[PDB]
């Protein structure tokens, strides 16, 4: 009945229902943030506006933010059941350590780039050359691999994709099921519609350097 | 680069007149210290008077000999508790910090520690916020006798995502904390920090444009009539290779002109203007972020990537032009603009590197292998 668990229920069931976001949330730092949940055609809108039906929730959050990295510390990843959100993937990329931070990357921002600021991450400190860490890391299709190859950096599976052509949306989400341990989820939106919710998974990757 | 603006007038250029105590200074001139910036010359003296300070400090500033002066000059000394507790994004920083403040601080008897175990209380800690947070939480730190609480470089921090931790750490201290935040930047959550610690401080701003042009490729054709702009607008996708594109307007009625033109050559539209609600613009901001419509025509957006912005009409001043074409961020500083000149936009504006205060070049004949 609450617009908070027919979300969490719609991706684990890897049913369809569309989120849409106000601008003014990229306004808000990564964290732990308060807002109201309101239905908005046959999905829901995420605000801090009380009316129009609005339904507070605390979620976990994480803006974009033009020429820059965001990013959500492990450390706020603790309460079971909480909702994740990034803003929409429009180009830009997702990278997120299992145990360890999500980082929401604005799309021009290259793949050589990210990942020297990345590195000062705490997280990454102890992420020693040659074991694994489990990553889940989606880009857009067709867009230039300068933007978001790190093959240099890491062997593994290929990241997820969204998109085709460099063409299409995607918005990422999550429910916290434990302390520092989070399941993602994604859906894409391009000129076929919005799909639904499928699990964005995580693999083993080894830091090369 | 950039001015300063303060609600504050108590300026200081040297170590000599801080009234500073004598260990310090034994400490100061024992390594040949540097000046402080014209931003710490107007910080450091409230700021050792105990005052919360908003000071728009460049990124490093923890490495300098003022910035470990504004922490050492309030220690009481023979207290054997952390009175001080620095936050910074990263542990390079924390460990310059620490670096500078214990190489001053051995004179003076003064303990640093920089959280980043068994042996923790030194007067000041300096460290990453979780691991901060961390150590007051199972506490191997206390918050009974800190007194100042320093935000270095809260703009990194809030990125880095340690806006929960930092707020946490905040609730575990005294009321009367004495707060300084320093960050390059100033957007609006950053200010919401200041708002909810401190009391009247000492502001030190200094006005920054928020949207630059650098690492844009800016290009302008010789259109010379208003009556050849569509062809040109068309070869234009025969020469590149473009895959979404942004075209800007000025006026409603051309923007449905344009549409109805485009359309008719079989382009994906979405148009957008002012007499249009939020509302309306969400649905149209949907279509072009999901690809459905290849091309945007607007009037003076959210959208991540784009192959370039057309200029299709000149817009009417600099504030437009940077609305339109400049970008925020460190990163990222790419991008590809294309502005149409008619020989009354050159009659008009006189030259255009001049009126929008920016390098625009012809676009020259092989543009498709140079961007």
């Amino acid at each position: 009945n609450s617009l908070e668990a027919q979300i969490r229920q719609a991706m684990k069931t890897g049913s369809t229902l569309t989120i849409e976001f106000d601008q003014a949330l990229n306004q808000k730092s990564p964290g732990t943030l308060n807002v109201f949940l309101h239905p908005a055609n046959g999905g829901v809108r995420i605000d801090l506006d009380s009316g129009n039906q609005g339904e507070p929730a605390k979620i976990l959050w994480l803006p974009w933010k033009q020429g820059e990295l965001q990013t959500l510390q492990p450390g706020s990843i603790s309460t079971v059941d909480m909702l994740f959100f990034t803003y929409y993937l429009s180009g830009s990329k997702v990278f997120a350590g299992d145990g360890g931070p999500v980082w929401h990357i604005d799309a021009p921002v290259e793949a050589n780039q990210f990942w020297r600021r990345m590195s000062s991450d705490e997280w990454m400190e102890d992420w020693e050359v040659g074991t694994d860490r489990q990553v889940a890391y989606l880009h857009r299709a067709g867009q230039s691999d300068s933007l978001w190859n790190l093959s240099a950096y890491l062997e593994g599976a290929a990241p997820s994709t969204y998109g085709r052509d460099n063409l299409g949306q995607a918005v990422v989400g999550g429910i916290v099921t434990g302390r520092q341990q989070m399941s993602l989820y994604q859906y894409a939106t391009t000129s076929s519609g919005s799909s639904a919710w499928s699990p964005l998974t995580y693999t083993l990757q080894q830091r090369k350097q | 680069e950039g001015v300063i603006e303060s609600n504050w007038n108590e300026i200081v250029d040297s170590f000599d007149d801080m009234n500073l105590s004598e260990s310090l200074l034994r400490g100061i001139y024992a390594y040949g210290f540097e000046k402080p910036s014209a931003i710490q010359q107007r910080a450091i003296l409230p700021c050792i008077k105990g005052y919360d300070v908003i000071a728009q400090a460049q990124s490093g500033t923890g490495k300098t000999a003022t910035f470990a002066i504004s922490i050492l000059q309030q220690i009481e000394l023979d207290l054997k508790a952390t009175q001080a507790l620095v936050l910074a994004p990263t542990r390079e920083l924390a460990q310059q910090i620490q670096k500078v403040v214990m190489a001053l601080g051995d004179y003076m008897g003064a303990s640093c520690h920089a959280c980043i175990v068994q042996k923790l209380a030194p007067h000041i800690i300096v460290g990453t916020p979780g691991r901060v947070f961390d150590m007051l939480n199972r506490r191997y730190l206390s918050p009974k006798y800190i007194k100042m609480f320093v935000l270095d470089e809260a703009d990194e921090m809030l990125s880095r995502g340690f806006k929960d931790q930092i707020y946490d750490i905040f609730q575990k201290l005294n009321s009367n904390t004495q707060v300084v935040l320093l960050s390059a930047t100033m957007p609006s959550d950053v200010l919401e920090v200041t708002k909810k610690f401190m009391r009247d401080p000492i502001r030190i701003l200094v006005k920054k444009e928020e949207l630059t042009l650098e690492g844009i490729r800016q290009f302008y054709i010789n259109v010379e009539r208003e009556e050849w702009k569509l062809d040109t607008l068309c070869d234009l996708y025969e020469t590149l290779t473009i895959t979404q594109a942004v075209i800007f307007i000025n006026t409603r009625r051309k923007v449905d002109w344009l549409t109805e033109k485009m359309h008719a050559r079989d382009f994906t539209v979405s148009a957008m203007h002012g007499d249009m609600d939020q509302k309306e613009r969400d649905v149209i901001m949907r279509e072009f972020r999901s690809g459905s419509s290849r091309v945007l025509i607007t009037t003076d957006i959210d959208v991540q990537q784009v192959s370039l912005v057309i200029n299709y009409d000149l817009p009417t001043n600099r504030e437009n032009y940077i609305h339109r074409i400049g970008r925020g961020g460190r990163f990222g500083r790419k991008g590809v603009a294309i502005n149409m000149v008619t020989e009354e936009d050159k009659r008009t504006l006189r030259d255009i590197e001049t009126f929008y205060n920016t390098s625009i070049e012809e676009m020259p004949l092989n543009v498709a292998d140079l961007i």
